[PDB]
C-alpha cells in the first residue's frame, strides 16, 4: 500500500512532484523550500536514487550556509559514502576546513 | 649457480696442487654466506659442501660449524643439522650457539617437546653468557614449536630484530651483512609467520592481524639492508599478500623477475595477488606463467590453494577440481604430515598450517556445490563438515563452524548460519570474520540495520575482542551517528591496542565525525607497528597535524627538522627528495604564515632542491626525467606568482622563461611565457609558443583554439571558428565556449550554425535552456 492518510496516498505519484518541486526550487530562488520538499523526500529516498536526494539536500545546503546542516551534510559527505568518493573526498577535506 | 658451478669446478681442480682440506681456508669460502641458506636451493652445493670439507676436517670452532647446521636447519634438513651440532655438543656441548643450534635442530627432528626440559641450566648458563641471534631464534621457535603462537611471535621478532641491529652497521646489501643481518633466521621466522594465514586472501580492516604487519615491516628493513635478496623481495611481497597489500605484492614480483631472471614463486605470489584481487584471466595468465617456469609447482599447498582458486576463477572446473583433488588425493593436504618428513625430505615438506587445508576444503566443498544445482551437494556438505571437523578447536584453524556458516550463506540460511557461528565463542577459528559476514548480510543483503549491529552485539559477548567492539564502531558509522562510532571505536581501542588499524580507525571516526585533535591524538598515538623510522613520521606527519591544527611556526619546527632524516641498510636518495618536499610545503607553511618574502626565500631553496632533482632525480623509475622538470618549472611557477603577490612580473617573466627551461614541453609555460610576451605585447611569442606547442602535442585545445585565433587575427575567421565549433561539438553549453563561438560567428558574418550550436548545447542535455550561461548567450544571440 501507502503512507497513512489520503494526502499521503499516492505517495509515488507525491514523491516524484515533491522531487520536481525541489528540482524547480533549487533554480527559482526557493533552494531552502528545496532543502524541505527534498527532506520530504528523505522519506521518498527508497524509490528514487538515495543518492541523488543526499547530494541535493547535501550540496544545496551546506552552500546555503545552515551550519547544523552544513554539519549533518558533512557527516553524510564523509561518512557512510554514497556520494562518489571524489566529490566525497573534496567534501571531506571541505569538512577538515570549515568543521 | 652458472658463474658459482664454474669457480666450483676449477676450484676442486686448484685443490689439487694446494692442500685439498684447511681449516681457515675453507670457512673463510663460504661464512659470510653460509650463516644463511634460505633464499633459493643454489645456496646449498657450496656451503654445505665445503661446511663438510671443513668441519668433518676439524668440527672444533662454532661459529662457521653451527652456523651451518643453522643454514642446513633453515630448510629443516636436520640429518645434517643434527650432525654437525651433534659433533659440536660432543666437543661443546654448552655454549650461546652449540647447544641453541642443537635444540633448534631437535624441535624440527620431531623433538618438538623434547628441547624444553632444561630450561634451569639454559636459563642460568645463558645468563651468565650475557653477563659474562641464535640465542633468541632458539627460545622463539622452541616457543612456536610447543604450540602456542604469540610467545614464539614475540621472541622470533626479537630475534630478527636483533639480526637486523647487527644488520644495521652496514650500507647496503654484502656478504658481510649476510653473515650479520642473517636472513636464514629471519626468513625462518617470515615463513613460520606466513602460517596464521597461508593461501588465503587477508584484509586488515577485517579483524586484523599485527603479527604480518610485523613481518611486512621486518621484510621491508631487510630489502633497506639488501635489495639483492631474492628472499628479501619473495618473502616481502608474499607476506603483503598476506597483510592485504596486493599490488604492491604485484610490483615487488615484478622486481623480483627484473633482478632474477626468472622465479617460479614470484608467478606463484602474481597469480596469487590476482586471484586475490579477483582477476581471473589475469591469474591463470600468471598460472601459466608459473606453469611455464614449472609445473611441478602443482604438488605444493600454497600453489595448491592459489592454482585451485585461480582455476576456479578461471573457470575451468576439469583443471581446478584436478588440483583440488590432486590437493586431496595425493596425500600433504588432506592428510597433516608428519615433522620426521623434513629430515627425510629437506624443503618440501613444512607442517601444513590448518587455515590453508580448511580453505582446500572450503574450495572443494564450493566447487561441488557448484557442480551440483543448489548449493548444497552431498560432496559440498561432506567437505564442509570434513572443513568443520578437522579444524575443530586448535589455534591455526578458520573452521569450527565458519564452513557451513558460509555453506548456508550460498542457501540464504543467515540465521541458520547465524546459530551456528553463536556455537563458538572466540576467533580460534574464523568468528569474527563469519560475524561481518552474516552482519553485512544482514546490512545489505537482508536491509537489517538492527542485526547489522546485533550480529556485534553477540560477538562482543561471547569473545570482548578489539575487531569485535570495532565492528560496533562500524556499525555505528551506519545508523548515522559517527560520534557513536568513534565512541565504540575507543571501546575498541582502550580494551586492547593490538594494531595501528584500530586506533587509526577510531582517527579516521573523528576525522568523519569532525573531531581531529583526538584523531591526530591517535595518530601521534599510531605512531608505527613496527620499526622502520618513526622520526619522519613525528617530525613531518607531525607538522602535517600542526598544519591540520593551525600552528605553522609549529609546522616550521616539525618540518624543518623533518627534512634532516635518514634510513638503514641502503638509505637512498628518498631521504634527500623527502627533504626537499619537507622544504617545499615547508615553504608552503611560510607562504601560510603570510611571509611572502618568506615564501619567496623557503620556495626558492626548494626550487633549488628541485633543480638539483631536476639532475639528481631522473631516474629511479625514471618518470622523474620528467616529472621533476615539471615539479621545478611549478616551483618557479608559485614564486614567480609570489613575485606577482611581490607585485613584480618582470620576475615572473623570468621565472617563466625559468619554468621553460625546465621544462621545454611544460603547455602552462608555453602560456606563461605567451601571456606575459602579450603583456609586454608580444603577439609573435604567443605564436612561437604556438608553434612550439605544436611540436610537443599537435592537436591540443591551446595548440588547435589558439593557432586558429593567430591565423583569424589577419581574417582568417573559418578556422577559428571551425575550431570553437569543434570545441561546442566537444563541449555543447559551455558558457564561456558558447559565448566565443557565437559572438565569433555573428561577427565572422554568421548566423547559421549560431542556434545549431545553441540546440547542440541543449541536444544531450535537456536541462540547458534554462542554464545561465546559455540564457546570456541565446540573449546576446537575440540581440
Amino acid at each position: 500500500s501507502g503512507e497513512a492518510g489520503v494526502d499521503s496516498a499516492w505517495r509515488g505519484a507525491e514523491a516524484y512532484h515533491f522531487w520536481l518541486l525541489a528540482h524547480r526550487q533549487l533554480y527559482a530562488g526557493n533552494v531552502d523550500l528545496a532543502m524541505r520538499t527534498a527532506l520530504h523526500l528523505r522519506e521518498y529516498e527508497d524509490l528514487l536514487d538515495p543518492v541523488e536526494i543526499y547530494s541535493f539536500l547535501a550540496l544545496a545546503a551546506f552552500y546555503n550556509q545552515f551550519f547544523g546542516q552544513c554539519s549533518k551534510a558533512f557527516i553524510k559527505l564523509e561518512s557512510m559514502p554514497s556520494i562518489p568518493n571524489d566529490k566525497r573526498e573534496s567534501f571531506a577535506d571541505l569538512a577538515m576546513s570549515i568543521f | 649457480n652458472k658463474q658459482a658451478a664454474k669457480q666450483l669446478q676449477d676450484l676442486f681442480s686448484s685443490m689439487n696442487r694446494q692442500e685439498p682440506k684447511n681449516a681457515e681456508l675453507f670457512f673463510r669460502v663460504a661464512r659470510p654466506f653460509g650463516r644463511l641458506a634460505c633464499s633459493d636451493p643454489t645456496l646449498l652445493g657450496i656451503t654445505y659442501l665445503m661446511a663438510d670439507r671443513a668441519a668433518q676436517l676439524r668440527p672444533e670452532m662454532a661459529a662457521y660449524v653451527v652456523e651451518a647446521a643453522a643454514q642446513k636447519l633453515m630448510m629443516d634438513e636436520t640429518t645434517n643439522a643434527t650432525e654437525r651440532f651433534t659433533q659440536a655438543l660432543q666437543l661443546d656441548e654448552l655454549n650461546l650457539e652449540a647447544n641453541a643450534g642443537a635444540l633448534e635442530a631437535q624441535i624440527m627432528a620431531g623433538e618438538l617437546e623434547e628441547a624444553a626440559g632444561q630450561i634451569m641450566f639454559l636459563e642460568d648458563m645463558f645468563t651468565n653468557a650475557a653477563a659474562a641471534p641464535t640465542l633468541l631464534y632458539l627460545k622463539g621457535l622452541l616457543a612456536w614449536k610447543q604450540g602456542m603462537p604469540s610467545e614464539g611471535l614475540g621472541l622470533l621478532e626479537r630475534s630478527i630484530a636483533a639480526l637486523f641491529s647487527a644488520a644495521a652497521d652496514f650500507h647496503g646489501p654484502s656478504l658481510e651483512l649476510y653473515a650479520a643481518l642473517n636472513p636464514a633466521r629471519i626468513t625462518a621466522v617470515v615463513r613460520l609467520l606466513l602460517q596464521s594465514i597461508g593461501g588465503e586472501p587477508r584484509a586488515p580492516t577485517e579483524a586484523p592481524s599485527p603479527l604480518i604487519s610485523k613481518v611486512t615491516r621486518a621484510l621491508d628493513l631487510l630489502n633497506k639492508q639488501a635489495p639483492a635478496l631474492q628472499e628479501s623481495a619473495l618473502l616481502h611481497a608474499r607476506a603483503l599478500y598476506l597483510n592485504g597489500n596486493l599490488d604492491g605484492a604485484l610490483r615487488k614480483a615484478g622486481e623480483i623477475l627484473r633482478m632474477n631472471p626468472e622465479e617460479s614463486s614470484a608467478h606463484l605470489l602474481i597469480c596469487s595477488v590476482y586471484v586475490a584481487q579477483d582477476k581471473p584471466e589475469l591469474a591463470v595468465s600468471a598460472l601459466d606463467q608459473a606453469v611455464s617456469s614449472n609445473f611441478a609447482i602443482r604438488e605444493t599447498p600454497l600453489y595448491h590453494v592459489v592454482q585451485a582458486k585461480v582455476l576456479v576463477a578461471n573457470n575451468k572446473l576439469d583443471d581446478a577440481k584436478r588440483v583440488l583433488e590432486s590437493a586431496m588425493n595425493l596425500p600433504g593436504v588432506r592428510t597433516a604430515l608428519t615433522v620426521q618428513q623434513r629430515a627425510r625430505l629437506g624443503r618440501k615438506v613444512v607442517e601444513p598450517t590448518l587455515h590453508e587445508r580448511a580453505t582446500v576444503y572450503l574450495l572443494l566443498a564450493d566447487v561441488l556445490a557448484r557442480q551440483s544445482k543448489i548449493p548444497d551437494a552431498p560432496e559440498a556438505k561432506k567437505y564442509i563438515q570434513d572443513a568443520i571437523r578437522e579444524f575443530e578447536g586448535t589455534s591455526e584453524e578458520v573452521r569450527v563452524t565458519v564452513a557451513d556458516c558460509e555453506l548456508a550463506i550460498a542457501r540464504g540460511d543467515v540465521e541458520g548460519a547465524l546459530k551456528k557461528l553463536r556455537r563458538i565463542p572466540k576467533e580460534s577459528p574464523h568468528y569474527v570474520k563469519a560475524r561481518m559476514a552474516m552482519a553485512d548480510i544482514y546490512l545489505r543483503h537482508r536491509k537489517d540495520k538492527a542485526a547489522y549491529i546485533k550480529c556485534y552485539m553477540d560477538l562482543v559477548d561471547h569473545t570482548p575482542d578489539y575487531d569485535s567492539y570495532c565492528m560496533l564502531g562500524e556499525a555505528f558509522m551506519q545508523i548515522q551517528e559517527p560520534e557513536k562510532a568513534v565512541r565504540a571505536f575507543e571501546s575498541a581501542l582502550e580494551f586492547s591496542p593490538k594494531d595501528v588499524d584500530l586506533i587509526t580507525r577510531c582517527a579516521r571516526a573523528l576525522v568523519t565525525s569532525h573531531d581531529y585533535q583526538r584523531a591526530i591524538d591517535y595518530y601521534t598515538k599510531a605512531i608505527a607497528n613496527a620499526r622502520g623510522g618513526a622520526q619522519h613520521a613525528l617530525q613531518l606527519e607531525l607538522g602535517n597535524l600542526l598544519v591540520r591544527l593551525r600552528q605553522y611556526p609549529a609546522a616550521t619546527a616539525a618540518i624543518n627538522k623533518a627534512l634532516e632524516r635518514n634510513r638503514d641498510g641502503l638509505p637512498a636518495t628518498e631521504n634527500l627528495q623527502l627533504d626537499v618536499e619537507a622544504w617545499s610545503m615547508l615553504a608552503k607553511v611560510h607562504k601560510g604564515k603570510l611571509e611572502m618574502e618568506g615564501y619567496s626565500q623557503a620556495q626558492s631553496r626548494a626550487l633549488e632542491l628541485q633543480k638539483q632533482l631536476l639532475l639528481k632525480l631522473r631516474g629511479e623509475l625514471p618518470e622523474a626525467v620528467a616529472l621533476q622538470r615539471e615539479r621545478t618549472a611549478a616551483i618557479c611557477f608559485d614564486l614567480a606568482e609570489q613575485s606577482k603577490r611581490a607585485r613584480q612580473f618582470d620576475r615572473a617573466m623570468e621565472l617563466y622563461m625559468e619554468a621553460l627551461r625546465h621544462h621545454d614541453t611544460h603547455v602552462p609555460s608555453m602560456l606563461a611565457v605567451a601571456k606575459l610576451h602579450l603583456a609586454n605585447g608580444d603577439t609573435d611569442a604567443c605564436q612561437a609558443q604556438c608553434v612550439t606547442l605544436l611540436k610537443h602535442d599537435p592537436d591540443n585545445e591551446e595548440a588547435s583554439i589558439m593557432l586558429a585565433e593567430l591565423m583569424f587575427h589577419k581574417e582568417h575567421y573559418d578556422t577559428a571558428i571551425y575550431h570553437f565549433q569543434q570545441l561546442l561539438e566537444r563541449s555543447p553549453n559551455h558558457y564561456g565556449a558558447l559565448a566565443q563561438l557565437i559572438l565569433l560567428l555573428r561577427r565572422a558574418g554568421r548566423l547559421e550554425d549560431v542556434p545549431r550550436y545553441f540546440a547542440l548545447a541543449e541536444a544531450g542535455s535537456p536541462k540547458a535552456v534554462m542554464d545561465p550561461g546559455y540564457h546570456y548567450c541565446k540573449g546576446i544571440y537575440n540581440r
